[PDB]
């Protein structure tokens, strides 16, 4: 329910900064906030769709998946969903930068019920979502 | 506060710098002066990171502690994820050197997109991993 929505709101907002963009709201407000503390900790000192791999329709499955499996190998915590909500807009906007992009609609579908399915458990415990405004909202 | 974050940034910086695969980046992975540079910034940032929760324990007066074998715990946990990933880093481009010395020097292009690939999970869970603590030494401090 709620994990479609926020999915689709991030995915919407990552491609206005790359001068692109396609198909409780103070969650996707601190959560996109949340997204750029982390970018401009990351393009900071990195680069973007830099570091990147080979990316084409048929891998882009097995690099979600080889990324978000080693990015929760050992624990669940709020800062590492932002990068698992960075690294889906870093995927997206690799796309049409690469000549991709019904592939966002499939990276759309491969975050949310990973939420749902995954996640979701961890979210409750440590207080839901409404925790996750509590600790980065008036920051 | 913003001293152990910079020599994560240091850290962070001269991965961002092997993240780039580069010709010179792939010769230079075939030493050890890569994964040894990467134990000096790490063994810094962790130095600085230990120093500076001891620096909070001074200043930090309210102690309310029934709480509190539950807060410090959780946070010197949560520096045990940073040093962790950064342990990981070092790691993933051990492996990469042990396997192209099984090709003789030689190295495949699958090898480097599936290095590209761990890089990637590493500095994303690197970075959020640091966020969950600084916002963590901002429940402390305050």
């Amino acid at each position: 329910y709620d994990n479609r929505e926020i999915v689709m709101k991030y995915i919407h907002y990552k491609l206005s900064q790359r001068g692109y963009e396609w198909d409780s709201e103070v969650v996707h407000l601190t959560l996109r906030q949340a997204g750029d503390d982390f970018s401009r900790r990351y393009r900071r000192d990195f680069a973007e769709m830099s570091s990147q791999l080979h990316l084409t329709p048929f891998t882009a499955r097995g690099r979600f998946a080889t990324v978000v499996e080693e990015l929760f190998r050992d624990g669940v915590n709020w800062g590492r969903i932002v990068a698992f909500f960075e690294f889906g807009g870093v995927m997206c906007v690799e796309s049409v930068n690469r000549e991709m992009s019904p592939l966002v609609d499939n990276i759309a579908l491969w975050m949310t019920e990973y939420l749902n399915r995954h996640l979701h458990t961890w979210i409750q415990d440590n207080g839901g979502w409404d925790a996750f405004v509590e600790l980065y909202g008036p920051s | 506060g913003q001293r152990w974050e910079l020599a994560l940034g240091r850290f962070l910086e001269y991965l961002s710098w092997v993240s780039t695969l580069s010709e010179q980046v792939q010769e230079e992975l075939l030493s050890s002066q890569v994964t040894q540079e990467l134990r000096a910034l790490m063994d810094e940032t962790m130095k600085e990171l230990k120093a500076y929760k001891s620096e909070l324990e001074e200043q930090l007066t309210p102690v309310a502690e029934e709480t509190r074998a539950r807060l410090s715990k959780e946070l010197q946990a949560a520096q045990a994820r940073l040093g962790a990933d950064m342990e990981d880093v070092r790691g993933r481009l051990v492996q990469y050197r042990g396997e192209v010395q099984a090709m003789l020097g030689q190295s495949t292009e699958e090898l480097r997109v599936r290095l590209a690939s761990h890089l990637i999970a590493l500095q994303l869970r690197l970075i959020g991993d640091a966020f969950d603590l600084q916002k963590r030494l901002a429940v402390y401090q305050a």
